[PDB]
């Protein structure tokens, strides 16, 4: 269900 | 001067500061309880600013609830990260925190802030082997967080607040995305929230707590929940493991965190309660990982 979050947080 | 007191704690940008009340806070406000047993409505925008979301980096999942207590420190249940029987053993790099959220699934652009963890501190004496005694963990952020209308710290109780508020008949409030609902045989309909939820539960008397579980209940725990009965609107099972249990002081109007969502009972149909870690008894532990920690 989870919308994708900015590649900048990994 | 980190969590060694925090000035602005528990005064919500959108409610207390504008002399505005949430749609259910009066309930916490009785002294007597018998009566308004509110169901578990959706939270109002800014109703719970200290709410945190523990997020598994990959596979990307909502691991647990957590609460903001400083701009750099988060409080959760130690079982959320370390639980040998289930092979649960999380590290700094395995999670992210998500502060400022309403919606359970949308990244919320320009509202939420996602941060990295620098260190996790489990109580040395947390008991996974038997009953989850001393179920508390502290996570220090990789970088400070800026408070917003949506993001603000909750207060940690002191001797007297704990003494007057922690009492049978007094409602506390849980909020969360319903991760305490971790079924199998279920067919979770009319559920799995989209939005954060809220419910106000009455604290229960120690003996009545002990006598409803087979779990050996210690001095570091309390239980809350309405009496398994006919009309019992509000479920403990409505929160998130590691999330916040909070009361509004009638003395100074601030919000303090009195418990951390530990386990729930008969989370199905049989009339049980929620068990929480007693923040005030673990407070000297807290007091010092902070007062002396960071890396
Ligand atoms: C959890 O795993 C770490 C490595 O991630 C290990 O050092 C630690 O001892 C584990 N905790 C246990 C085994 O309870």
């Amino acid at each position: 269900d989870f919308e994708e979050i900015p590649e900048e947080y990994l | 001067t980190f969590g060694s007191g925090e000035a602005d704690c528990g005064l919500r940008p959108l409610f207390e500061k504008k002399s505005l009340e949430d749609k259910t806070e009066r309930e916490l406000l009785e002294s007597y309880i018998d009566g308004r047993i509110v169901e578990g409505s959706d939270a109002e925008i800014g109703m719970s600013p200290w709410q945190v979301m523990l997020f598994r980096k990959s596979p990307q999942e909502l691991l647990c609830g957590a609460s903001l207590i400083s701009d750099r420190w988060v409080l959760t249940a130690a079982h959320c990260l370390l639980y040998p029987p289930w092979d649960k053993n999380f590290t700094e790099n395995d999670l992210l925190v998500r502060i400022g959220k309403h919606s359970r699934t949308r990244y919320e652009r320009n509202i939420e802030k996602i941060s990295m963890l620098e260190k996790i501190y489990i109580h040395p004496r947390y008991n996974w082997r038997e009953n989850l005694d001393r179920d508390i963990a502290l996570m220090k952020l990789k970088k400070p967080v800026a408070f917003s209308d949506y993001i603000h710290p909750v207060c940690l109780p002191d001797r007297e607040t704990a003494a007057s508020l922690l009492q049978a008949g007094y409602k506390g409030r849980v909020t969360g995305w319903g991760n305490l609902k971790e079924t199998w045989t279920a067919n979770v309909g009319k559920g799995q929230p989209s939005v954060l939820q809220v419910v106000n539960l009455p604290i229960v008397e120690r003996p009545v707590c002990k006598d409803s579980t087979r779990i050996r209940i210690t001095d570091n725990m309390f239980c809350a929940g309405y009496k398994p009965d006919e009309g019992k609107r509000g479920d403990a099972c409505e929160g998130d493991s590691g999330g916040p249990f909070v009361m509004k002081s009638p003395f100074n109007n601030r919000w303090y965190q009195m418990g951390i969502v530990s386990w729930g009972e008969g989370c199905d149909r049989d009339g049980k309660y929620g068990f929480y870690t007693h923040v005030f008894r673990l407070k000297k532990w807290i007091q010092k990982v902070i007062d002396q920690f960071g890396e």
